């Protein structure tokens, strides 16, 4: 399943509204209609295996789709053989029908591709008979009963209303990412009132009511409902402030590097907003590519805006060949592109 | 109180095993399942597989299944992630997560603090520190090129100058080696009266560089 979330970054102030939107490829939710009740199901087997009865345990367990299969063959096999003659004989053949009817209902339950739990239900292991037989052997699925009462308490369904297998997580740089909101809607426990979540099927939306300092970070979709899980691209919630153009300067190589045989030569723009600049190199006024890489600063915790570096990197006798280094800058700021300059001769 | 403690940051080389951990306190470690997610720089994040700690059950994802093993030690609440031979694709930040499965719930609560692997054939190499020299406000600055593994820290004035310096994030260069630049912005006049220094500190090679700036 494929998460796309919308818009990818974005700038806003504080006090503003913000809606996230996360887009699925197909379905997230599960569930709904006519229930799966761990309590239920398991005190009715217990009571019939009571009824019907040291275990002798195999050394390869199984996981939860093996032990029912196993339980529901045993079942099905004294019933293949059980010839009611008495009253003992045709009440233990209806209890047979009665275990064999619920062993079946809990599998049908959670043994389908579309259960979002399946594959970590499978990775709890339980116990098997060496043999299984006789009505004695039941012993070895009532000591199994409550690890089984355990495993059931991941798929526990009641109610009609369906379920939507999404969460969101707030990031921040450096930092893990941190649950705000589970199954599409639900208020993490610790996390701000603001913060609300909605959706179904394959719309799902996060909303910040009045954006704090604290709430610029990347928000992360992400399902629960098919594996492998996967997570949206995330959405970034920059701070929005005035447009600011970049003070540029520039760098000549120190003499201390040209005497090693490379000239690397640095232009910087500095304290700029919006993060979108154009920085070309121009040597004797023709446009260097290819022999530059840039680096920009995280937006600035206090004056919210971002420094750039520009670093061109050429041979000393490349260098050499050439007279004026320049860098031309353009950014929102700028009303024309500032170009920045020096002659390699000082 | 409930905490994942994950083990420090990993340098190392195509090919090369290595075994990453992740410590869970303050709950019943063997009650919970713990799963893996990586994350690579740009990129989002991708899940990676679980471990049942009560069992020693597990689940890949597909994309990663032959290339790690995901294991348990059950009495030490230690949960890990294991390679036999690591790829340049390794590279990522990786992170372990507690998996809450009750009802309805398929999620995250608790995270790890994220343990990063580089993989890269590059050895320990030291910067070599150039000046970024000053022609009412100036900029001045230190190229710190060439070195490898990351991080180097630069300070100005042994710390002492704080206000107005930036100093950029790393660029991987094609060599495999790392460079980064960090400069200051300071009153114009100062430069003919105050001594601005950088100091770069570089760990893995012991490199203690402190590169006096002067006009120029």
């Amino acid at each position: 399943i494929r998460l796309t979330q919308s818009p990818s970054s974005f700038s806003a102030s504080t006090g503003d509204r913000v809606t996230i939107t996360c887009k699925a490829s197909q379905s997230v939710d599960y569930g709904g209609g006519n229930h799966l009740r761990p309590r239920d199901l398991i005190s009715n087997i217990n009571v019939i295996v009571l009824e019907l009865k040291m275990c002798e345990y195999a050394d390869e367990t199984a996981t939860i789709v093996e032990f029912l299969n196993r339980w529901i063959t045993f079942s099905q096999s004294i019933i293949s053989t059980l010839t009611p003659t008495s009253s003992s004989t045709k009440k233990t053949q209806l209890q047979l029908e009665h275990l064999l009817l619920d062993l079946q209902m809990i599998l049908n339950g959670i043994n389908n591709y579309k259960n979002p739990k399946l594959t970590r239900m499978l990775t709890f292991k339980f116990y098997m008979p060496k043999k299984a037989t006789e009505l004695k052997h039941l012993q070895c699925l009532e000591e199994e009963l409550k690890p089984l009462e355990e495993v059931l308490n991941l798929a526990q369904s009641k109610g009609g209303g369906g379920d939507s297998y999404m969460n969101w997580y707030q990031q921040k740089p450096g930092k893990a990412p941190k649950l705000l909101i589970y199954a599409a809607s639900n208020l993490e426990s610790g996390v701000p009132s603001r913060f609300s979540g909605s959706g179904s099927g394959t719309d799902f939306t996060l909303t910040i009511s009045s954006l704090q300092s604290e709430d610029f970070a990347t928000y992360y979709c992400q399902q629960s409902n098919e594996d492998p899980y996967t997570f949206g691209g995330g959405t970034k919630v920059e701070i929005k402030r005035t447009v600011a153009a970049p003070s540029v300067f520039i760098f000549p190589p120190s003499d201390e590097q040209l005497k090693s045989g490379t000239a690397s030569v640095v232009c910087l723009l500095n304290n700029f907003y919006p993060r979108e600049a154009k920085v070309q190199w121009k040597v004797d006024n023709a446009l260097q590519s290819g022999n530059s890489q840039e680096s920009v600063t995280e937006q600035d915790s206090k004056d919210s805006t971002y420094s750039l570096s520009s670093t061109l990197t050429l041979s000393k006798a490349d260098y050499e060949k050439h007279k004026v280094y320049a860098c031309e800058v353009t950014h929102q700021g700028l009303s024309s592109p500032v170009t920045k300059s020096f002659n390699r001769g000082e | 109180e409930v905490q994942l403690v994950q083990s420090g940051a990993e340098v190392k080389k195509p090919g090369e095993s290595l075994k990453i951990s992740c410590k869970g306190s303050g709950y019943a470690f063997t009650n919970y399942l713990i799963e893996w997610v990586r994350q690579m720089p740009g990129k989002g994040l991708e899940w990676m597989g679980v471990i049942n700690p009560g069992s020693g059950g597990t689940n890949y994802n597909e994309k990663f299944k032959g290339q790690v093993t995901i294991s348990a030690d059950k009495s030490i609440s230690t949960a890990y992630l294991q390679w036999s031979s690591l790829k340049a694709s390794d590279t990522a930040m990786y992170y372990c997560a507690r998996w809450r499965g009750e009802g309805y719930y398929a999620y995250f609560d608790v995270w790890g603090q994220g343990t990063t692997v580089t993989v890269s054939s590059a050895s320990t190499k030291g910067p070599s520190v150039f000046p970024l020299a000053p022609s009412g406000t100036a900029a001045l600055g230190c190229l710190v090129k060439d070195y490898f593994p990351e991080p180097v820290t630069v300070s100005w004035n042994s710390g002492a100058l704080t206000s107005g310096v930036h100093t950029f994030p790393a660029v991987l260069q094609s060599s495999g080696l790392y460079s980064l630049s960090s400069v200051v912005t300071v009153p114009s006049s100062s430069l003919g009266t105050q001594t601005y220094i950088c100091n770069v500190n570089h760990k893995p090679s012991n490199t203690k560089v402190d590169k006096k700036v002067e006009p120029k």
